[PDB]
């Protein structure tokens, strides 16, 4: 059996760590729900 | 069981110790996660039981106790926060400007943040604290790094 445990509220937190880039990517979605890079 | 709104860990004892397989969102009495986390299996909350209500392997989404509740959308402009809940570490908000998944069916927001697979299902939020999608289905890029779709369901 899988079980759940609460980990926090869903809140925008002002002054949080800002990171990661913003790539534009060509992708295909298969019937199994797996994304892949179209090139 | 615990029905309180918020983000939750999804755990299994089927491996060594207790292992975090993913995360989800309780809203309006409904549990929302990604399909690859639970494979559609039922869940425990104390001595309470959560039964799947809705799912789709292609969307990679599943809802428990009721229909999909989360209907907010990325506006295509503003930054967002991954409320990341990694295995064995505290909930941590991480702010980012989404990139784009360009598909034959449409454009999707994507977040370029790398976390262990056990983080799948962590919500993505807008400036008003609304869930606009879930993190953990996406792609591995040129670099070897992971980019996730902002995966959102349809509310009926
Ligand atoms: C079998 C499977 N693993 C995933 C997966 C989910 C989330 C993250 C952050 C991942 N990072 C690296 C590799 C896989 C990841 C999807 N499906």
């Amino acid at each position: 059996d899988m079980y759940i445990e609460r980990a926090g509220d869903i809140t925008w937190e002002k002054d949080a760590e800002v990171t990661g880039n913003s790539p534009r990517l060509d992708v295909a979605l298969d019937e199994s729900g797996d994304f892949s890079l179209v090139e | 069981g615990e029905t309180t709104d918020g983000v939750y860990r999804v755990m299994t004892r089927r491996l060594l110790g207790s292992t975090q397989v993913g995360v989800g969102v309780m809203q309006e009495g409904v549990f929302h996660t990604m399909w690859h986390v639970t494979k559609g299996a039922a869940l425990r909350s104390g001595e309470g039981r959560l039964d799947p209500y809705w799912g789709d392997v292609k969307q990679d989404l599943v809802s428990y106790c009721g229909p999909w509740k989360l209907d907010a959308a990325w506006d295509g402009l503003s930054e967002v926060q991954l409320l990341a809940v990694p295995p064995g570490e505290r909930a941590k908000n991480i702010q980012t400007l989404p990139g784009i998944f360009k598909t034959k069916d449409g454009d999707i927001g994507a977040v370029a943040l790398d976390y262990p697979a056990g983080t799948s299902g962590s919500p993505i939020l807008d400036k008003c604290g609304r869930v606009i999608g879930l993190y953990g289905n996406g792609v591995v890029i040129k670099n070897g790094s992971y980019v996730s779709a902002i995966t959102q369901g349809k509310r009926e």
